[PDB]
């Protein structure tokens, strides 16, 4: 995860860019830091980038579902006897597991 | 007689197998749980109902000489003298 970029086309004292790094890292965090605004002061710009690789395509629930009930299934054990519902849903539920299987 | 059943032999002299891909059934029945739990309920649910034998219709029959008892025995308690009454339903 990143924050920030910032580009320059000059050579700028590697030591002294860690610290600033460390610097700008520790200042504009609002639970350690009070400050909110920035100055770019000679020629130093900002590279407006984004986020190639989110979390939010990454969804597996209905997949992990569908194996979870199909492991059900396979033994028998109705997935209301895993979860719990409602009477109706409790004793029908428990006869037909013990019955069937 | 029928006049025509030599026409219906000709046309299907012998049986002809169904089960075209009996590996891929195997293969699929060893590895796929919606099909090893549907054809295991079928089977179940078919070896568990029981069978009755009531009465005599007077017709001239195939096998002849059995008493209401041997049949009763043989399909419900035991079939064979060395096999088991729930296996030779399910098979």
């Amino acid at each position: 995860v990143i924050g920030l970029i910032l580009e320059t086309d000059e050579i700028l004292n590697k030591k002294l860019r860690e610290r600033k790094q460390e610097e700008l890292q520790l200042d504009y965090n609002p639970s350690t830091g009070q400050s909110s605004v920035l100055i770019l002061d000679g020629g130093m710009k900002a590279k407006p980038y984004s986020q190639i690789s989110s979390f939010k395509d990454l969804d597996f629930k209905e997949d992990i579902e569908g194996f979870n009930k199909s492991i059900c299934l396979a033994f028998g054990v109705p997935q209301v006897l895993l979860d719990g519902g409602n009477n109706a849903n409790i004793r029908p539920n428990i006869e037909l597991f013990y019955y069937m299987t | 007689l029928n006049p025509g059943q030599r026409i219906i032999r000709d046309m299907e002299p012998v049986s002809h197998r169904t089960n075209r891909k009996p590996f891929t059934t195997g293969q699929a029945y060893s590895k796929i749980e919606i099909l090893n739990r549907t054809a295991n309920m079928v089977i179940d649910s078919a070896a568990e109902c029981s069978y009755t034998v009531g009465d005599k219709y007077n017709i001239v029959t195939y096998a002849n000489g059995v008493k209401t008892k041997t049949l009763d025995t043989l399909l419900n308690v035991r079939p064979n003298p060395f096999m088991d009454i729930s296996t030779f339903r399910r098979l």
